[PDB]
């Protein structure tokens, strides 16, 4: 759902 | 086994 | 829904053939894979030294459109017992090629012609092939029911025809078949493809057929009579021969030409479809026993395995045992309690093996309409069904029902029970060892007690089934005595089977036992006339039970509960199979025998021919208590 | 879908907590059976006679839900491995309780713990279990791949960690595993559920553990990372495991609490989806070799048995195979025609074993991309094959293709061939006797001729993995010897197996053979480092072939020639498993005999500890010729 | 199709 | 049987 839900954590 | 077997 | 096809002997192409079949409705096609009339030589030159392709390419059709819509005829030509040793030889070879061909297209099926007294070396060739590669492919033998030396017209001058009641020359035909199945050691990969004549036999010949492993059934188009509209019909004794045949779900082969010329061909087959309909619907036992026809299943031994809920779930599906236990449990209640005593007397019922508690939820209701107070008790040993049970009783029952986790022979009752219920009953009325139970729970009973069920006996009638005989000889169990699987007993359904005789009484036990002597160890003796002239393959078990007065419970073909489907028909195998004429009473002997830690059956047949004892000292088969 | 469960401990009620785990996206809940701060004594006298239900009942469920919603897990309090006389026995009392319910219930599983190193009476409880009465309910165990003494802080004081990189120190948890399905005897029903951890060991460790019996992956709660916007995340190294794991069909398995309080518990679901989905698509072999993975089958032997349409249609699913032979066909006729000699210039060729003849059409295509003449001469032992040649030569073939129906061995050509091709390799370099029937054929072969099939060379790696062995195990039949299953190689796509080395060059075999003295029989040894502790299964045999020049058919893995789909690895099994510890070199002799009419191979492992000779004198395994 | 389509020949 | 098994 929100855009980048699932982008790696920095 | 329905009925009266394994 | 029914399944059909057609037979065709000219086939110029496949593609267009198919299309054509299709349209006309039917399922598979019947052809030669080589042409009929193409003689191949394989010996003698220059004969043999033929070029060109020997068939129609593989190619032409998928690999599923052969594994499905085509089945194989051997050609016509080929004779292979033949009186002379050149026909004999070629015979053979094109055999061997014509059956590896159709192995190649990997066909589902092969119909071989079987119309000639002796074909012993066809038998020879097809276990020959049926031991080389792969051949998942399956075999049906087109055999007449009536052979055509008998139903050939009278026309001729000096070659009249036999008028005498040749009684065991109509059965010639079964005969035929049934030696070509000893020759092929009633190989799994050999059906029937039965061929229906104009003219059908005597009624015992076609119960013959009943229990053989009939695939496919032949309708020829000529044995259509026409309506008054024009349109093909069957006589009522085939259309009843096509229900029962339906019933045994059998393939049905339109073989012939369209006679009714004015009608499309389709009709034929349009016709078997009505007839599919006015099947009568399968009734609630049918219904339940779908999916496990003749499937062999080990019986249940509750005393030493504990039982799945999946089983309990099962076992409770059934409303008549219930219902009829319930109606059991009233009638003795109003019996033992008068009307004057309603209010003062409580009667004392202990539920035997009372699994899950439908048998107390059914005394609890007898007693609420009875209006007869009561203290119940609920033995069961296996401690699930106690887990379950004392969930019900804090739910629901309260301090009215008493579970006991306890096997009833070791327990020590409290009070003494006015009246003990039980279900024990296995498929034979025994199997379950409910005469050991009852007589170890018999200690604390009341000397005026009664016990339900209050008598069961047990009923055996001779079978034939050529069906039933290869499945059990196919529970070949690795690691095990190599015949142990003949001597211990299943519980079928029985749905393809031919029974040779009425059922007769095998063993009787009733409870309470106020015998001085108390002993289960039991031999018997029965006499079963024979009027069929068939193979003896085995002996259905049935049982049947008073549970109080009137109110019975049974399983046996003439006096079957109605709707009951609680228990299947135990299976006793033999060895080997024995032939039986038309005298010939069949004599068996059966023995129940224990040692105080296990009971087993023993068998034997005494008459007409002897055969070993099967199961001695429980060597194969017992029940441990 | 990816199969995602969730790991409850506490369920105060049975019915919401599934619909709310449904909700969430789940599709198992593995929960406890009993409670699990439920204590229960059996030698006591005022515990072991505790009143009232021992546990909720199975009615509040329907069979269905029980047999695939639920997954059973082993109470805490139970240590079967207690140094207490009564703890022990009160927890093998508990365990066997737990258990029978479990099957009671007909749970699809049951998880059990391995949280500490010692767990031989706990082996032998399951064990006893498992062979007592007949039930389905597979058993999981639990097995963290680091041990729980390993992943504690450096907190104490007087008992500090160590830094030390412990190489052999890491696989603990794994010796663990390796014992316990040892004392087990490789049960088929005991298969790991690992639990990840919040930090991976070594990449070695983790691809041992993917050759395991890995049915389900546990993945904690608090392993997963937040990302910048509050969604829980995992590291790449936990990504690139993830991926691995789905590889192999594993169910997931989310346990712990909602640590991301701020979202919902399904976001970590969720996540698994997006990992589950945009991981690298399978490629055209894996969809071809999919449905047939870990799956023994036996090798073709066309010499013996001919073949059906379906395996020569297979055979023609593969493009590559064939373009390669083009290539090499229309390179050989470059080189051996020259422009000037392009015409009045016929090379002779020969196809032998042309199958259904995709050769023949493949030699065509390539002497028309030539533009060079040419002259062929199909040659096929299947006679059905030969038909179906024979219907493709009659049309869409001119004069060129001269169909032969007999054995290369046996025919006697006319005119000797140019080239020669044929497509006799198999999974291993030589399986269906290319060497014999090719030397036999070299006799027709000019002074100067070529053999397309150039060269070929057989590959071993020695592997690992308990699922082979099972499965081969299981391939165990009645009417032969009981350890015969282990001395025939399988043709196997193997999937979750482990390679401890790199292949080496087996067999190599290269025709014509102009040498004098043409003999087949071959003799080889292999050693091959190790560099992990493992326990051998077996060797997987692979091969590559050069074919003329430059062109190549491969499928070791190394090297393997893209959407070559054609061939899967073969599988040579040993008896035994064989200990194999870091730094050890496993020595390994391979034997080729050929005695006449028959042809084996023999194998044996004579290092780091020798094993029985395999299959000697082709006992078991035989090629025919 | 036809009424009595099946009717019992006689 | 697929690939190169039966
Ligand atoms: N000797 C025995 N003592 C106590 N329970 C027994 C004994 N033998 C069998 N049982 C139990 O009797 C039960 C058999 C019945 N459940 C069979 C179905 C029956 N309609 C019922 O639900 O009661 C099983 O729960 C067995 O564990
Ligand atoms: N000794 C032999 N003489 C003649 N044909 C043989 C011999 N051994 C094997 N074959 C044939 O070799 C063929 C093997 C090939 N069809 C395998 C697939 C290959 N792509 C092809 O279609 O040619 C089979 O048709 C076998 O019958």
């Amino acid at each position: 759902t929100v855009a980048g839900q699932f982008e790696d954590a920095d | 086994g329905r009925g009266r077997g394994r | 829904r029914v399944s059909s096809g057609r037979d065709l002997n000219c086939v110029p192409e496949i593609a267009d053939t198919l299309g054509a079949v299709a349209k006309q409705g039917f399922d598979f096609l019947c052809m030669p894979v080589f042409h009929p009339r193409f003689k191949r030589e394989f010996i003698q030159e220059p004969a043999k030294n033929r070029p060109g392709p020997q068939t129609r390419s593989d190619l032409l059709l998928s690999g599923r459109d052969w594994n499905t819509l085509i089945v194989g005829k051997l050609s016509p030509w080929i004779r292979p017992d033949s009186k002379v040793e050149k026909i004999r030889r070629n015979s053979e070879a094109a055999m061997l090629q014509e059956l590896n061909f159709g192995a190649y297209l990997g066909l589902p099926a092969f119909l071989l012609p079987l119309n000639q007294e002796d074909n012993t070396n066809l038998a020879r060739v097809l276990t020959n092939h049926i031991h080389t590669g792969h051949h998942s492919s399956m075999f049906w033998m087109r055999v007449p029911l009536v052979a055509p030396e008998d139903l050939r017209d009278d026309i001729i001058e000096n070659a009249p025809t036999t008028h005498t009641e040749e009684y065991s020359g109509e059965e010639k035909t079964w005969m035929w078949w049934h030696n070509f199945r000893t020759l092929c050691d009633y190989s799994k990969r050999i059906a029937v493809a039965l061929e229906i004549g104009a003219d059908l036999p005597s009624n015992h010949v076609i119960d013959r057929w009943l229990g053989e492993p009939i695939k496919a059934a032949i309708l020829p188009t000529s044995i259509f009579l026409t309506n008054k509209k024009g349109f093909p019909v069957l006589s009522k004794m085939h259309q009843r021969l096509i229900f029962r045949l339906l019933k045994l779900e059998v393939q049905f082969i339109i073989t012939g030409t369209n006679h009714h010329s004015e009608k499309e061909f389709c009709s034929y087959l349009q016709y078997l479809e009505y007839l599919s309909q006015n099947r009568p619907p399968p009734n609630a036992y049918e219904l339940f026993a779908k999916g496990y026809e003749d499937y062999l299943q080990s019986p249940l031994q509750p005393l030493m395995d504990n039982l799945e809920s999946q089983t309990y779930e099962v076992f409770e599906k059934d409303p008549i045992k219930y219902s009829q236990y319930q109606q059991a449990i009233y009638k003795c209640l109003l019996d033992r309690v008068p009307e004057e005593e309603k209010d003062t007397n409580v009667q004392v019922l202990m539920v035997l093996g009372a699994g899950r508690g439908p048998l107390v939820n059914a005394s609890l209701r007898a007693a609420k309409q009875a209006d007869r107070r009561i203290k119940l008790y609920a033995v069961e040993k296996n401690p699930n069904a106690v887990v379950t049970l004392e969930n019900w009783q804090f739910e629901e029952w309260g301090s009215q029902v008493t579970v006991v986790s306890s096997d009833m022979r070791e327990w020590v009752a409290p009070e003494k029970a006015d009246i003990i219920v039980s279900e024990l009953l296995g498929s034979f009325a025994d199997n379950e060892l409910s005469p050991e139970c009852l007589d170890g729970a018999q200690h604390f009973l009341k000397d005026d007690g009664v016990s339900i069920p209050g008598e069961y006996t047990s009923f055996l009638a001779p079978i034939s089934s050529s069906k039933l005989y290869n499945e059990v000889r196919a529970c070949r169990e690795k690691d095990r005595d190599p015949e142990a699987q003949f001597e211990m007993p299943y519980v079928v359904r029985l749905h393809n089977f031919h029974q040779l005789s009425a059922p007769q009484p095998c063993f009787t036990f009733s409870h309470p036992n106020r015998d001085p002597m108390i002993d289960n160890n039991r031999y018997c003796t029965l006499e079963f006339p024979v009027e069929v002239n068939t193979v003896l393959h085995g002996f259905a078990g049935y049982f049947e039970t008073v549970l109080y007065q009137d109110i019975t419970l049974s399983i046996r073909p003439e006096t079957h509960s109605p709707g009951m489907f609680s228990w299947f028909p135990i299976l006793f195998p033999i060895k080997q199979p024995i032939t039986v004429r038309e005298g010939q009473t069949i004599c068996v002997r059966f023995w129940r025998c224990s040692n105080s830690k296990k009971v087993w059956y023993e068998w034997a047949v005494t008459a007409p021919v002897c055969s070993a004892i099967h199961n001695p000292t429980g060597r194969s088969y017992t029940i441990g208590l």
